[PDB]
RNA sequence: AGAGUGUAGCUUAAAAGCACCCAACUUACACUUAGGAGAUUCAAUUGACGCUCUGA
């Protein structure tokens, strides 16, 4: 009741978000001629993103383009800091498995 | 450590058999890669 | 069909890498948390021996959002 | 007080070529195999002849280069399955240690372009490197008058190391020999922040 | 040389709970199900084996 001091503890919604210089938002193209490897990698990635807390939003991949063909996957990326983002890129570079091409590459 | 994620498999249900065929692109660069036939070896002129 | 040994022998291939993957990630977080302190420290040593170069530190080379770097191979050229 | 100005670079190169598969991984590959061959979904003898002495008739590069030399350190190609890091001789006034390349740098000169000058200074080649930020790798000062050191990262893109028969003393290190050859404690331990994978 | 000292990553937990990982469902993550490893540094509250800091 309002006038009780137990006055809003039911209220739920404060908690529920319903919507220093830092990086934009960041697409990492993994385009591999294994789905298998373009897979896996991306799985790595993402995990090592969400044990870092990085903010991840998409995962999708392109549509596949013939000239044998070439995988393509995606992964979204927001928010870094001086040396996290070191970090983070420093080991993609180290923990890259074989013949994968990565990106750093932007929206749009 | 680049072998951490290269012994992973498929995940899907429909597909083929695929096998470990070596491929160059233009310079002398033989990397696996899961396709058919075996060839053992590719290069693209 | 299948037969008990190779059962048996893929439960302990797959307790055994397990094992090993576990090892992996718990070096992989080791080689992280120590670099990241030293580079927190190094940060903070920076701080103190010059009060005009830790503003110019956090910023971010422009030059990155276009990276390019291949993978392993291997036949070298 | 009087300080000495000095910062550093621990150069990176890596590996052209991936890591063997342990025995191990190896297993692995072929429970996944005989899976994969489990759960999939469906003159053929004249091509598998004809694409296996295909296969036969070009020799694969071989993945270790490094067997043939036992004493090229200052070979760019020492190790392929693991990174490097450059290392370079030094011989002070008061003191003679090999100690990772080092420079000078003044307050008009911000820490990256330190690190740009040192790219070029002691190797005198064409190498193109790149830079993840300015946020350094490790720290260490040892005074006499203070003084500090600053080991930043950077990663070899391509380099044309000519005239490999420099007079200097590079020697390419992995893991191993960074503790033979950096004895104090102050650069031993250069392993924590070099990524020992 | 001196100080803080000390349960696997964390615990004003007392051999536990969170953590953590692969397998399947997922594009992927997440959830869920199946499994996996884990420690109270050594001797009688005390001394000495290992880590951090203060110096040379």
């Amino acid at each position: 009741y309002k006038t009780k001091p137990t006055h809003g503890i039911g209220k739920y919604k404060h908690l529920i978000k319903a919507e220093d210089y830092e990086y934009g938002v960041l697409n990492i193209h993994l385009t591999a001629y294994d789905m298998t490897l373009a897979e896996s990698y991306a799985q790595y990635v993402h995990n090592l993103c969400n044990s870092l807390s990085i903010k991840v939003e998409e995962s999708y991949a392109m549509p596949t383009k013939t000239i044998l063909t070439t995988h393509e996957r995606v992964v979204q990326i927001s928010g870094l800091s001086a040396t996290f983002a070191e970090i983070f890129l420093e080991i993609i570079q180290s923990s890259l498995p074989e013949g994968v091409r990565l990106s750093v590459k932007e929206h749009t | 450590d680049s072998s951490r994620a290269s012994l992973t498999r498929v995940h899907r249900q429909a597909y083929a058999r695929l096998y470990p065929v070596l491929l160059v692109k233009q310079d002398g660069s033989t990397i696996h890669i899961r396709y058919r036939e075996p060839r053992r070896m590719l290069a693209m002129p | 069909e299948l037969t008990f040994e190779e059962t048996e022998r893929r439960a302990l291939l797959l307790k055994k890498w397990s094992l090993y993957k576990q090892q992996e990630r718990k070096m992989e977080r080791d080689t992280i948390r120590a670099m990241l302190e030293a580079q927190q420290e190094a940060l903070e040593e920076l701080q103190l021996e010059s009060p005009k170069l830790h503003a110019e530190a956090i910023k971010r080379d422009p030059n990155l959002f276009p990276f390019e770097k291949e993978g392993p191979h291997y036949t070298p050229p | 007080s009087p300080w000495r100005l000095l910062g550093a670079l621990c150069l990176q190169r890596p590996p052209v070529v991936s890591k063997p598969l342990t025995p191990l991984q190896e297993e692995m590959a072929s429970l996944l195999q005989q899976i994969e061959i489990e759960r999939s979904l469906y003159l053929a003898q004249d091509l598998e002849d004809m694409w296996e002495q295909k296969f036969l008739q070009f020799k694969l590069g071989a993945r270790i280069t490094e067997a043939d030399e036992k004493n090229d350190r200052t070979s760019l190609n020492r190790k392929l399955d693991r990174n490097l890091v450059l290392l370079v001789r030094e011989k002070f006034g008061d003191q003679d240690v090999w100690i990772l390349p080092q420079a000078e740098w003044q307050p008009g000169e911000t820490l990256r372009g330190t690190a740009e000058r040192t790219l070029a200074t002691l190797s005198e080649n064409n190498m193109e490197a790149k830079f993840l930020g300015n946020a350094p790798c490790g720290h260490y000062t040892f005074k006499f008058l203070g003084a500090k050191v600053f080991f930043f990262k950077a990663l070899l893109l391509t380099g044309d190391f000519s005239q490999a028969g420099n007079k200097g003393h590079h020697v390419w290190v992995t893991k191993d020999e960074l503790g033979d050859y950096l004895k104090p404690k102050y650069l031993a331990q250069v392993r924590r922040f070099v990524s020992d994978l």
